[PDB]
């Protein structure tokens, strides 16, 4: 199939996180939030993912409080059965910017912003992929590209054509940690955030792993050593034949 | 019990086999044997020999499959390039 | 500040290397802003673009800045 | 090896002393990787970034 | 007698896993079987305890499966496991079948042991399918749809057929329901077709690499084999920990992370690895009906080798020409799977057409002409006259 239609084979990156014994930063996390509530959210929700998770992840339970009291959630009807709202608590779950698909198509030029949630697992490239997405967007298309109205070119999307502008400009967010919030630093930030909302057991999972490999690879070897004792008498058995006379 | 039908193999005593006479055999306890570091210096470079038989009736299907795939992969790759796209035309429909 | 994935690229983009890659896409970017100018071009079936030589450079850029952007960044 | 005779003398460790020594290593091993992954990823860790936090 | 002996319940495992008289020389091919049995055990152990989370409506099966991975203590250790270990259940399967093949193991007295077998393996491919499907991601619908469609090429009642196990006009609620319905069921099924498949094995015992009897030198099970079977199951666990812990997501597909969409088919939309070559074969003929009648006759082919190998001993240690083109039945498959996972382009769809006939080739013209060959061969080698 064409190069163009394929996309752009999306390169590795040296994420932190990469590696069987690396944990993720978790003030990349941290960052990658800001990046995401101030830029992304605009037009992506982020559903599965619950206010408390954040808590000693990458904010303080005071913090993430604070966040979830500023959006209004439904609450139970009163003594009278007439509705009413409420502020957020830790266990709602981050809401998104569109009441439904039909106001978020018309929002965006009919296309639809996929939740985020799972978008790391669920392309081929994970983190390497939404980074070079991001950060790949050519000032002007390739000679000849007639690009629809609309549309926008990035060589990493399959097809060349995507319905999502660049977003991330130098200095657009002002890093509360004093970071230079330069495109490809918020870029390998949201990134890095979007990984553990998709893969939350990370860190975690690799601690366990290590232990199983540890434990397993010990009764592998051992086993092994078992196995040759208990066999040593039939391995090195000996036959002798002597013909039977008439 | 109820009637079970002859088979190929019986249990210990009666295996089943022929009748064995003249064969005698000898082993030795795995606790009066030397601990598990022998298989080394006398059983190395014995080892390996399994192998060094069978590799040729594996290597040489497994030649002719990858170089058929690398040769295909290869072709697909150019017809779909620019160079290609005149060949494409010609050997697609 | 300015950018380090732009600053990396830029400064390969520059390399023997680099410059022989944007050459053969500049040459083909000619080649077809020509044939655009031209009648019959709305109907031709037979356009010409340069993604091949565009994505040969970003393919280059890619594998040098790659290995590299994050040794730069927090 | 007469490391071993002193303790169990010829004789095989009972599934007693097996359970036991069980779960012993259950709680000295956890701590000791516990420990080993945090050191390896000091500076990622939220425990860290929090300390660089105050509010 | 021993009490192991003489106790109605006990006297069967002392028979089966004790006393069982194994011939001495069977080498570590012969361990797939026990790590068979330990699959079907993890598979059945994670999928109740996930069960328990479960929620096969439509509307909420992909959530309720995102649920076990973010809320359930140790939920994301328990789907990876079910995950990775079906497709381990299958890197066994194929080595197990593999094994059968090259030692003859098909061939009398163990035609019934082989026929089960084959049985069991529909069974197992089926099962898997429907758990895919539960999942509800959206190779899950797609991979729902298509294969209930397989039923439509049916002259006549097809389409009758596929409506009834849709249970509406598309896969909908009632699909997925009576799917995982069905996941739940058929591992139990295949629990008692291998216990049918160890009583028809019990009779005959093990056969062995030489291809010969072997009654005149047998080893109990119990200690040999037992140690032997732990160290293969741990060196299986730690290869599984691996994946689980280090690289869950491998062996799956990207697409399956995004909820089913009844009005778009993703572009990148692949089959399951373990069933890349038996797709590469149906994708091989221009036609629907003769696509899925060769591709279900690419596993009933199984069946014919009793009779289309004509050799007079059991095995390919000791032939050479058996041996070679057993390989090439092997790599063979691979490339089947290969093909499957590329795009229905040029150079790929000849060589699918070419190694679907080479596949079936195998059983029916190869085994049968090579076998009598070396026949013939064995017999002027050394007959003077
Ligand atoms: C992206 C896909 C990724 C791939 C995924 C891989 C698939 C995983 C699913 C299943 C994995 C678990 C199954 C294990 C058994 C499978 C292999 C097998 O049965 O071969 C038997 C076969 C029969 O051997 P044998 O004649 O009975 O043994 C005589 C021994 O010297 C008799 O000697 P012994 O009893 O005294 O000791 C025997 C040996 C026994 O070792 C074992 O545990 C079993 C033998 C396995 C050897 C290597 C298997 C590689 C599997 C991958 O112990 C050893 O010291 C050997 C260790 C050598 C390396 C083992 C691997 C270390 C991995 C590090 C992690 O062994 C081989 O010839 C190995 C062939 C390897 C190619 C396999 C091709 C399929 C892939
Ligand atoms: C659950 C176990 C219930 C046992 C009943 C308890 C009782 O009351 O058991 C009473 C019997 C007495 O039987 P007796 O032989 O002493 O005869 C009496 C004098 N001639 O003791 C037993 O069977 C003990 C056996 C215990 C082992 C049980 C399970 C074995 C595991 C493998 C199962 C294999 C069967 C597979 C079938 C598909
Ligand atoms: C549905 C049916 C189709 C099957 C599916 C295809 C099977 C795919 C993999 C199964 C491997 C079976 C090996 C042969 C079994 C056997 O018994 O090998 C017996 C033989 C030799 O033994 P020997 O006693 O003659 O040695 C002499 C002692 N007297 O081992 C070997 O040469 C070693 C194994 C060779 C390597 C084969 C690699 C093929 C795997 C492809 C990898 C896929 C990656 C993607
Ligand atoms: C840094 C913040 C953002 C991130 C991390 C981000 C990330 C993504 C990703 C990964 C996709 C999926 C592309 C694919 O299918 O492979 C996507 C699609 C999309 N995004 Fe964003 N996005 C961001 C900001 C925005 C904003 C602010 C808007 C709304 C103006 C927007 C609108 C869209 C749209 C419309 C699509 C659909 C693309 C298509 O179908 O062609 N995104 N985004
Ligand atoms: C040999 C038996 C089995 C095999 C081969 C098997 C295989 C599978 C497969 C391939 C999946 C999809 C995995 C994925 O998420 O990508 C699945 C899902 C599932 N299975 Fe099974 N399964 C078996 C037995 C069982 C049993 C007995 C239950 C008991 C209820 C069960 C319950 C489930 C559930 C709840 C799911 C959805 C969760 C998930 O996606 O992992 N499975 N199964
Ligand atoms: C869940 C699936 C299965 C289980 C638990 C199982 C288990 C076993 C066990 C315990 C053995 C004895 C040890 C060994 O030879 O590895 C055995 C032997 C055998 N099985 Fe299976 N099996 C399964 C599937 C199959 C399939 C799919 C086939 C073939 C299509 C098959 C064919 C055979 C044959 C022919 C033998 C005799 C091998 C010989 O002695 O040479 N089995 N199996
Ligand atoms: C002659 O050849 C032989 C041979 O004969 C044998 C027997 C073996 C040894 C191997 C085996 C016997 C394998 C056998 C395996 C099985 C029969 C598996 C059957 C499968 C099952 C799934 C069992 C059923 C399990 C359950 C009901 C339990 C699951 C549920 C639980 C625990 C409940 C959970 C819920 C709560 C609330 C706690 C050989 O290796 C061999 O060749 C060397
Ligand atoms: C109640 C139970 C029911 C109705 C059905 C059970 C029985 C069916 C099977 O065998 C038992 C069946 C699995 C078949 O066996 C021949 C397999 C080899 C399937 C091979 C298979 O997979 C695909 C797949 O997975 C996909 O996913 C995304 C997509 C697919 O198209 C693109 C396919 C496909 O085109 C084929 C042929
Ligand atoms: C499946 C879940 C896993 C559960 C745990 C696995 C099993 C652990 C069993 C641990 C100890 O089990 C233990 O085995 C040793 C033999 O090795 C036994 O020893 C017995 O045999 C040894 C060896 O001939 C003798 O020296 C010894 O005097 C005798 O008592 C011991 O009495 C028993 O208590």
């Amino acid at each position: 199939m064409t190069a163009a239609e394929h996309g752009l084979h999306a390169p590795a990156y040296a994420w932190s996180h990469n590696g069987p014994f690396e944990t993720f930063d978790h003030a990349s996390i941290r960052r990658g939030y800001q990046v995401y509530r101030e830029v992304c959210a605009a037009c992506h929700s982020l559903d599965r993912v619950a206010w408390r998770t954040l808590v000693g992840v990458s904010h303080t339970n005071e913090e993430v409080r604070n966040m979830a009291e500023e959006f209004e959630y439904d609450d139970e009807p009163d003594e009278q059965g007439n509705p009413k709202k409420r502020p957020g608590k830790l266990s709602d779950y981050i809401p998104g910017p569109y009441p439904n698909e039909q106001a978020a198509r018309a929002a965006n030029q009919g296309a639809l912003p996929p939740d985020l949630s799972l978008i790391v697992k669920a392309r081929h490239g994970g983190c390497d992929y939404i980074f070079s997405l991001l950060t790949g967007y050519p000032d002007e298309p390739p000679a000849g590209v007639a690009l629809p109205p609309g549309s926008n070119y990035n060589p990493y999307f399959p097809g060349g054509s995507i319905a999502m502008a660049r977003v991330l400009f130098d200095d657009m967010v002002e890093y509360e940690d004093g970071t230079p919030a330069t495109t490809s630093q918020m870029a390998k930030d949201v990134t890095t955030f979007l990984n553990w909302c998709a893969e939350p057991e990370h860190d975690e999972r690799k601690r366990l792993g290590l232990k199983t490999v540890i434990i397993l690879s010990s009764l592998y070897l051992l086993s092994i050593w078992v196995k040759k004792f208990k066999w040593a008498g039939i391995k090195t058995r000996k036959f002798v034949f002597n013909p039977p006379k008439p | 019990g109820p009637p079970s039908g002859k088979t190929y193999m019986g249990w210990w005593g009666h295996m089943g086999g022929p009748k064995q006479k003249g064969i005698t055999s000898y082993a030795v306890s795995p606790y009066a044997q030397k601990p598990l570091q022998g298989i080394f210096h006398n059983a190395v470079f014995n080892s390996f020999r399994r192998f060094k038989s069978q590799f040729l009736y594996v290597l040489i299907p497994a030649g002719i499959y990858w170089y058929w795939w690398k040769n295909g992969n290869e072709y697909n790759e150019f017809l779909y390039s620019k160079a290609g796209r005149e060949e494409l035309e010609r050997v697609n429909v | 500040v300015t950018d380090q994935l732009e600053d990396l690229r830029e400064h390969f983009k520059n390399t023997e290397e680099g410059k022989a890659l944007v050459h053969h896409y500049e040459e083909c970017a000619e080649r077809v802003k020509i044939q655009q100018q031209q009648p019959g071009y709305a109907d031709l079936e037979h356009k010409e673009d340069c993604v091949e030589e565009f994505f040969h450079l970003q393919h280059y850029l890619d594998t040098a800045t790659a290995p590299r952007l994050f040794d730069k960044l927090k | 090896s007469s490391l071993y005779k002193t303790f169990f003398k010829r004789n095989a460790v009972f599934v007693g002393t097996i359970f036991a020594g069980a779960f012993v290593f259950q709680t000295v091993f956890d701590t000791a990787i516990t420990s080993w992954y945090e050191n390896h990823n000091k500076g990622k860790l939220w425990k860290d970034v929090k300390a660089r936090i105050a509010a | 007698m021993a009490f192991r002996k003489s106790n109605v319940y006990l006297s069967l495992v002392n028979s089966y896993i004790i006393d069982s008289p194994q011939p001495s020389s069977i080498n570590y091919w012969w361990n797939m079987g026990s790590l068979l049995g330990l699959c079907l055990v993890i598979q059945i152990v994670t999928g109740i305890f996930m069960a328990m989370h479960y929620s096969s409506n439509i509307e909420l099966a992909f959530s309720s499966v995102e649920h076990i991975m973010r809320d359930v203590h140790n939920g994301y250790i328990l789907r990876y496991l079910h995950a990775n270990g079906a497709s381990f259940f299958f890197m066994v399967m194929f080595m197990h079948m593999a094994k059968g093949l090259y030692y003859g193991s098909y061939r009398s007295p163990r035609v019934t042991l082989w026929n089960v077998g084959v049985i069991i393996f529909t069974l197992t491919i089926a099962t898997a399918f429907l758990g895919y499907c539960c999942v509800y991601g959206q190779m899950s619908h797609w991979g729902a749809t298509v294969i209930t469609n397989l039923f439509s090429a049916i002259p006549f009642v097809g389409n009758d057929i596929v409506s009834w196990l849709w249970g509406g006009f598309s896969v909908s609620n009632p699909t997925i329901q009576r799917f995982f319905a069905l996941h739940y069921l058929v591992p139990f099924i295949i629990a008692a077709m291998v216990i049918m498949h160890l009583m028809a094995l019990h009779i005959h015992g093990s056969s062995n690499p030489l291809g010969i009897t072997g009654n005149l030198d047998r080893i109990p099970m119990h200690s040999y084999f037992i140690f032997k079977d732990l160290v293969t199951v741990f060196l299986f666990m730690l290869i599984l920990a691996l994946f689980v812990f280090y690289s869950p997501n491998t062996l799956g597909h990207p697409d399956n992370y995004i909820p089913g969409n009844p009005l778009v088919t993703p572009a990148s939309i692949v089959p399951e690895w373990y069933l890349l070559p038996f797709y590469a074969i149906l994708r091989s003929i221009p036609d629907k009906l003769l696509g899925v009648i060769t591709m279900f006759a690419a596993i009933l082919v199984l069946l014919v080798l009793p009779f289309t190998d004509r050799s007079v001993v059991r095995g390919n240690t000791f032939k050479v020409l058996s041996k070679f083109f057993f390989f090439i039945f092997v790599f063979n498959f691979v490339l089947l799977g290969q093909i499957g996972a590329c795009h229905v382009e040029v150079p790929y769809v000849l060589m699918g057409q070419i190694a679907t006939f080479i596949y079936f080739a195998y059983f029916l013209i190869i085994v049968p002409v090579i076998s009598t060959i070396e026949n013939v061969l064995f017999y002027i080698g050394r007959v003077n006259k």
